[PDB]
């Protein structure tokens, strides 16, 4: 966060606990909201052959 | 009288001679897949849906057009008379357009139906 040294170690003082450790604003640090295209595997099912739907 | 016993999944029926495999199949209280036979046409034998296993009997037979005789065993529900109905089924849907959603018959499709 863009707090100044002295405020900083007056919250830490307080709590009791290192503050800037374990912040609970989320920043530059979460994933990008855009995404390379997925793929998604078919499951077990999908045989061309030895596949008959009365044996599953 | 003249009725002939004969077996669906091994339990025994008195049929009149002459009744095909299907129409045992209904005495019992089963009905035979089909898309092909109506009772108020004449017999066919096109769809091959109604293919069911006769007990050692290593082909299958049309249940709409094969005459019952005394002594048969008719295993609708075995592995082979399943195995051949995905198989027709199969077949019927490989040339079958992708029209459902524009259908007129939507849900009351006996092609839909039988093969859910
Ligand atoms: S119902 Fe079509 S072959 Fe018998």
């Amino acid at each position: 966060a863009s707090a100044t040294r002295v405020i900083q170690l007056l919250r830490n003082w307080a709590s009791g606990r290192d503050l800037q450790a374990k912040l609970q604003l989320r920043y530059q640090e979460i994933s990008k909201r855009t995404q390379p295209p997925p793929k998604l595997p078919v499951g077990p099912s999908h045989k061309l052959s030895n596949n008959y739907y009365c044996t599953r | 009288s003249n009725l002939i016993e004969v077996f669906v999944d091994g339990q025994s029926v008195m049929v009149e001679p002459g009744t095909t495999v299907l129409q045992a199949c209904e005495k019992v209280g089963m009905q035979i897949p089909r898309f092909c036979y109506h009772e108020r046409l004449s017999v066919a034998g096109n769809c091959r849906m109604c293919l069911v296993e006769i007990e050692k009997a290593p082909k299958v037979v049309a249940a709409c057009a094969m005459p019952v005789m005394k002594g048969w065993n008719i295993l609708t529900n075995s592995e082979k008379s399943k195995k051949a109905r995905e198989g027709v089924m199969e077949f019927l849907l490989a040339n079958h357009p992708l029209d459902c959603p524009i259908c007129d018959q939507g849900g009351e499709c006996d092609l839909q139906d039988q093969s859910m």
